[PDB]
């Protein structure tokens, strides 16, 4: 089936970006530092290193791939 | 106030009211244009700014050798707003940090030292949006720079206001005009441009446009980091609605700007902390 609401309800386990980069754990120190000043929806569960869309990004789910600004990538999902 | 003076510094309460204009109940020569729409096909080009017309204008310079790098804006007596790509862009091996830069505030002329007018300041720290998307489309192209020491306001140096939800809803609408300033003229150049509908902006480029951007200008046949401002007809204050990101002159030009209100939460969190 197709993923709705641009993945804001996604519970999957996809942990790699569209360009083949492995996702970092949301609980990792570098990830938390990048997330610190952003505005996330507490409803979205940042589990393991699975792709999620906590900020409501129009492009869809994504994940961090490193620890510097801009080090994130979107994940290949099928949206409705 | 939206910000805490303890961390934000002074200036919010009196933001957006220029000492040489609003404070003297005077209007500059072209702000009337922000309310009128010409359809005579007149060429839209940058013209020389009036003295003290954009007191929040900030120039970002490479410390040594001295070289103008980008524009920026003063939002308080110690915080400056600019575009993230002006400081960080990995594809070009660009990664400017606080000690590699300096800012010049209150300037009118780009080429000479303005004694008893301009102020030069060093930076204490730079903050780049964690999800500034340099790998793809420059989404969230925004950065904050904290001054080493507070700058003193004057007739030539004064902070601009940042919009609230209500202000953004009322002013940032297709058709309304905004003003961009930047720097072969020797003085600060000004140009007023109309905001263009998202679908039309989209249609002009292959780059993915986001809700964190907006565009203005005219269809084709820079002052990156600088401000795109609008004057409120409701409180008479100037607000910075955008930051020149990519894409503001007269062949035919669509400029793209960082949607400041969309990123205000981030600004608040950063300042509320350092």
């Amino acid at each position: 089936q197709c993923v709705p609401d641009r993945g804001q309800q996604y519970q999957g386990r996809l942990a790699v970006t569209t360009h083949g980069l492995p996702c970092l754990a949301w609980a990792s120190a570098q990830a938390k530092a990048l997330s610190k000043h952003q505005d996330f929806n507490s409803a979205v569960q940042l589990v393991e290193n699975f792709c999620r869309n906590p900020d409501g990004d129009e492009e869809g789910v994504w994940c961090y791939v490193a620890g510097k600004p801009g080090d994130f990538g979107y994940c290949d999902l099928n949206y409705c | 106030t939206f910000f805490n003076p303890r961390t934000f510094g002074s200036g919010e309460a009196d933001c957006g009211l220029r000492p040489l204009f609003e404070k003297k109940s005077l209007e500059d020569k072209t702000e009337r244009e922000l309310l009128e729409s010409y359809i005579d096909g007149r060429i839209v080009e940058g013209s020389d700014a009036e003295i003290g017309m954009s007191p929040w204008q900030v120039m970002l310079f490479r410390k040594s050798p001295q070289e103008l790098l980008c524009g920026a804006s003063l939002i308080s007596d110690r915080w400056v707003l600019t575009a993230a790509h002006c400081l960080l862009y990995p594809p070009w091996d660009k990664n400017f940090t606080e000690n590699d830069l300096l800012v010049r505030i209150g300037k009118h002329s780009r080429t000479r030292y303005e004694r008893n007018i301009e102020k030069i300041s060093m930076l204490e720290k730079i903050y780049i949006h964690p999800r500034y998307n340099w790998r793809e489309n420059l989404d969230r192209d925004i950065a904050l720079m904290k001054l080493k020491k507070p700058v003193a306001f004057s007739d030539y140096i004064h902070p601009v206001c940042l919009p609230d939800r209500e202000t953004a809803a009322s002013l940032l609408q297709a058709g309304y005009k905004g003003r961009v300033t930047g720097w072969q003229p020797s003085v600060l150049q000004v140009v007023n441009l109309p905001i263009v509908e998202r679908p039309v902006c989209k249609d002009s480029t292959r780059i993915r446009i986001t809700d964190n951007m907006f565009c203005a200008g005219y269809k084709p046949d820079g002052d990156a980091g600088g401000p795109f401002v609008m004057k409120s007809p409701f409180n008479n204050r100037w607000y910075q609605m955008g930051i020149v990101s990519w894409g503001c002159d007269r062949d035919g030009k669509y400029g793209f700007y960082t949607h400041v209100f969309r990123l205000k939460k981030w600004i608040q969190k950063v300042i509320d902390q350092f």
